[PDB]
């Protein structure tokens, strides 16, 4: 597995799906980067390097597989079963009622990010709570710009716009290369355009598997699956897929989640927006009670568009 | 340049509070200290820091030592207020808020008047600016407390 | 490839930020995370594009021959050249090389992208009044670490009371430096200032915008991160401006406001990331990244630009080294 | 490589009265300080202060048809020649002080009502100190300058050189106790000069500097110096500009009691008379046009004829005789 | 890093006033007289001139005002408190004009070691004006420390 590290020179824009044309709708608000955007940046580099075989021009997916992405300062969205109570974010474990897994009422969820070490303790079921100071928020930087007339140096009519950028220190991407020679091509490049407004990020590439993908969790009936990237597909099909890949049937499951992630994007091949897809948002947790004990995998890919970085679930246990 | 302002404000509040504490029933002393605090920067502007310190000296000697001053041992309000202001200004330039704080003075414990006689013109200029700045803070708390 | 643009202010600079939170009416652009003064990539790009465009239209661009954009437009767009040139005169589009380097004017945006990515101008040296040597070129470990990281990828420990400074700032024998009205004690150090100067020399050359870089070494002051941040936020120029009602000879109603300025003698740097030119049927002399980089260097090296607002009251002028 | 401008003019400013270019009241012993460059401590006059002065003068001259272009400039006629149909409504705006006369708006930009129409054609630079008057034990006073000031003057010449595309248009080291000075300042048999409260040793540059001053301001110096020129170190010069300005106590007297009224005592700073400052005035192509002023060269000519050898008032306290300067505008 | 003359004036003034207090700690008369004469001196200079002031002091010591070098005057060789004080003041003032605060100080005098009175009666009016102002300046500082240190 190859590990790509993107270091933004300054700011990044991963624009939400909304009109953003000069002289009209003029507000661009960034979201947390979707893995397909990172995949697109890599595919575009290969598209220009002449490796159009691995790109998948006009195709939904490339030949290579983007395992997933993570932002860094490496941090992850607070699991949705972690609820803020006073100055602490408390882990809420599944309960049972009428023979069904439920999450007991303990307050509303508040968004935020935690370090990889805090997530690791969570996945091992050893995390009780997190002090509110260790819960990170992503910094935004709002910039307001204009367009000037060529000669008179005054603002052209209606040419004012606003961008809410993200201030991100690092983005990590992991790629499985079936022999396209991506590691060599990425090594030849120092930087690439990532997201909107022609912002660039420095590129480093190392041949390594992150330790979080190599954890030994043991065997249990009570496994959980933390989605680190958006996961596309019906919950039923995802659970069924999970049953097949682990060769074990499920007694019951509970999806703790939030607002669905709206995913469209821009088709650079056809020069028009991509079709809207809906996904289980990062930070969502699928609690599963298998009928038999399973060896909980450190990570597992689920749902549609796996090669674009979607459906990266991190294994964990609960009691 | 912001932390130094806080340090000055801390010192200023302290010395004015000591004035108001020791001479609570004595409005003449409090009023004299206030007036002299207001006049002090003017004397410095028109005569220089050296002359001003010398002027304070004449309101009190064997040696020039601000430490040896005892403001409470004087007979009238004029001399008491002068001795206090003089010691306050000198203490700030020499000691700051103590050596356990961010600002511990400019002259390293040496009396500012003798300091001016010995050091460079640059050393005198920074001591002059600093003197004006601490008096400016003393004036603030004086008007509000005295 | 990429070009590093060094920017040295010779007059105060007002790169306006409406979104900046401040007690000042018109504050300058700043970085969200560090609070450091900055010039946005988009502001700088606009400046660079406008200068480049004027030169192209005036046939002053060199590629080592005179660039004739209308001639090149015809040998590129062929049958569609005349209507394009018409749009340029109608200010609906920009001349050929300008659009190749910086992208099409908004009317033709979807056709292709601009070859260059203009990065933020990040602060490097900030001038602070010094009791000795008039003023110091002040920086911090976090700044030096950022510079080193940006350069390494494109290719220090101090307390709040300490400074690593050049000889021209240090009071004789007292081992002290006085920046404005505060005193910093000199920390003994051998190569950090020297290392920094070497980095500056490797990026901008022997001459430091019209002076030997060795002269700068004697007046560099490295201070702690908190102290540097304090100076960049509270030592910038804060100037009151008014409008006079000449009928009365007094200040007009609503005619008083405050404006912030980045001082002259500030050093900033912007990395210009250059991709391949994306327009179809490119002329040979500008058909790849290196050729775009070369034109950028020749056009802007040793140039004078005006950045930000208040041009007509003498603000925003910088020297450029590319 | 300064192609945004095509020509430039240096505005020499010699004060004949004390000058208060203000920055506003401060909670300090000096209640009303003059404008200063913060990181050097040098006195300045911001370009916006000077532009407002130049604009107001130019405007009044155009309204009184005293502006010389190439003969007299009749702004109403030229307005009708340019605006044609809607010229009458524009003139009405001017008489109502909503807009300014044609040439004024071309040079300095539109009045606040028409701000969005176009920018001004000229760039009025901050005025910086070149010669600062300092009392001398011998010779009464000295015109004091320093290497860093001389250097900034040379660099501004490089700006003019780049703008006018004239490569033909394009070393002083001193200890702190040293000076290069004219004969009138030097004490009888000592080889020393006493400026303010500082003794300076005479070092064996002035003649060359004068030749430079003779270039910009003509063979005559504002109608008047080498014998009283003193070059000192940068820090000594800096201390002079910061601590040798006029600081004056002013009062308001109760007209009935003959005594100082409440809120009627403050200290005010003044740049001394006999101070030489200069501003770089850059001229670009007009952005608004009659043939008489359709390009940069013609606008420069108007600026030179209008303000050379003229008297201006800059800063506040005009009514108590402050801010009067003589201007020399050379290319 | 240079120093200003004011620093040297204050330094010299403190030194000469401390020298008197040291040599005559038990003599309040000598101290009181010196302070009186230091206070009187600038006024005499403004009304009658520096030369007449220096000569006025010498006449109190019954010295020939034309044939006396300041270095030859030893204040510790007089009986009454008056002549002791006059000798000190004349000595201190002359030393300042002649030598300043030392050859390696920021001010080494104006007369280049020549006796000030002889200097005055030999040089031009402008030279005398410069020395006169300097005499007033050093006396101002002598008065300051005399007022605070010397007792009556
Ligand atoms: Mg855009």
């Amino acid at each position: 597995m190859i590990e790509v590290t993107f270091t933004p020179y300054d700011v990044l824009l991963f624009r939400e799906s909304r009109p953003f044309d000069a002289g009209s709708e003029s507000v661009a608000r960034s979201i947390i980067p979707l893995p397909q955007t990172v995949a697109g940046a890599i595919r575009t580099l290969l598209f220009y390097k002449g490796l159009k075989n691995c790109v998948g021009v006009g195709e939904e997916e490339p030949e290579f597989t983007l395992v997933g992405i993570a932002i860094g300062t490496r941090i992850y969205p607070l699991p949705f079963n972690i609820i803020k109570s006073e100055k602490f974010y408390k882990v809420v474990n599944p309960g049972r009622f009428l023979g069904k897994l439920i999450l007991p009422p303990k307050g509303k969820y508040k968004s935020g990010y935690v370090t990889e070490s805090i997530l690791e303790k969570y996945l091992k079921g050893e995390l009780k709570e997190v002090e509110e100071n260790k819960v990170i928020r992503i910094e935004k930087e709002k910039r307001i710009g204009i367009k000037l007339s060529r000669e008179k140096k005054v603002v052209e009519e209606g040419m004012l716009y606003t961008v809410e950028f993200l201030r991100i220190e690092k983005i990590y991407a992991w790629i499985e290369d079936p022999g396209c020679g991506i590691k060599d091509i990425l090594s030849s490049y120092e930087f690439l355009t990532l997201g909107g407004e022609s912002r660039v990020a420095f590129v480093e590439v190392d041949d390594k598997t992150p330790d979080i993908f190599n954890r030994e969790l043991g065997s249990t009936k009570k496994a959980l699956f933390y989605f680190s990237t958006p996961t596309i597909g019906k919950v039923g099909e995802i659970v069924q897929e999970l049953e097949k890949r682990l060769n074990a049937k499920i007694d019951d499951y509970l999806l703790v989640s939030s607002r669905p992630t709206a995913i469209s994007g821009w088709d650079m091949h056809e020069k028009k927006p991509k079709g809207t897809k809906f996904a289980i948002p990062p930070g969502s947790v699928l609690f599963v009670e298998f009928k038999e004990e399973v060896e909980v995998p450190p990570y597992i890919k689920l749902g549609k568009l796996k090669k674009l970085g979607y459906g990266l679930a991190l294994g964990g246990i609960w009691e | 340049i912001r932390e130094i302002e806080q340090e000055r404000a801390s010192f200023a509040f302290k010395v004015v509070s000591d004035i108001k504490d020791k001479y609570s029933q004595n409005k003449k002393v409090q009023g004299k200290y206030s007036s002299y605090a207001e006049k002090a920067p003017t004397i410095i502007l028109n005569n220089g820091l050296g002359a001003t310190l010398a002027f304070f000296l004449s309101k009190l000697i064997d040696d020039v030592d601000y430490k040896s001053i005892n403001p409470e041992s004087f007979g009238n309000a004029e001399n008491i207020a002068y001795a206090f202001l003089y010691k306050h200004l000198s203490t700030w330039l020499a000691e700051g808020n103590g050596k356990d704080s961010a600002f511990s003075g400019l002259t390293n414990g040496e009396d500012p008047l003798k300091y001016i006689m010995e050091k460079t013109a640059i050393d005198v200029a920074i001591s002059t600016e600093e003197a004006l700045s601490i008096l400016n803070w003393i004036k603030k708390f004086a008007k509000a407390m005295l | 490839k990429a070009v590093v643009f060094g920017l040295y202010s010779i007059t105060p600079v007002h790169a306006g930020s409406g979104a900046e939170l401040s007690v000042i009416d018109l504050p300058i652009q700043r970085e969200r995370h560090t609070g450091f003064p900055v010039i946005w990539g988009q502001s700088l790009k606009g400046v660079l594009r406008s200068r480049f465009r004027q030169l192209e239209l005036d046939e002053k661009i060199e590629v080592s021959q005179k660039w004739k954009w209308k001639e090149k437009t015809k040998e590129v767009l062929k049958e569609k050249a005349d209507e394009f040139i018409k749009k340029v005169e109608e200010r609906k589009r920009d001349p050929l090389l300008t659009e190749i380097v910086f992208g099409p004017a908004t009317d033709g945006a979807s056709e292709h992208a601009g070859a260059v990515s203009v990065g933020d101008a990040k602060i490097l040296l900030f001038p602070v009044r010094s009791a000795k040597g008039v003023f110091a070129f002040v920086t911090s470990p976090i700044v030096i670490q950022r510079l080193k990281e940006d350069f390494e990828l494109v290719s220090v420990e101090l307390s709040n009371n300490e400074t690593i400074a050049g000889n021209a700032l240090i009071l004789n024998g007292e081992n002290k430096v006085i920046l404005e009205d505060i005193v910093l004690k000199v920390k003994s150090d051998s190569n950090v200032i020297e290392n920094l100067v070497e980095v500056l020399k490797t990026l901008f050359g022997d001459n430091f915008f019209g002076k030997p870089i060795e002269s700068i070494k004697e007046r560099i002051a490295i201070v702690s991160d908190d102290v540097f941040k304090s100076f960049t936020r509270f030592s910038t120029e804060i100037v009151a401006r008014v409008r006079i009602d000449a009928e009365k000879g007094t200040v007009a109603r609503g005619g008083l406001w405050y404006e912030e300025f980045l001082p002259s003698d500030t050093l900033m740097y912007s990395l210009i990331a250059v991709g391949s030119p994306k327009k179809e049927n490119l002329p040979k002399e500008v058909d790849n990244t290196q050729k775009i980089v070369n034109v950028l260097k020749v056009t802007f090296n040793n140039a004078f630009l005006q950045i930000g607002g208040d041009e007509t009251v003498g603000k925003g002028f910088v020297k450029v080294r590319a």
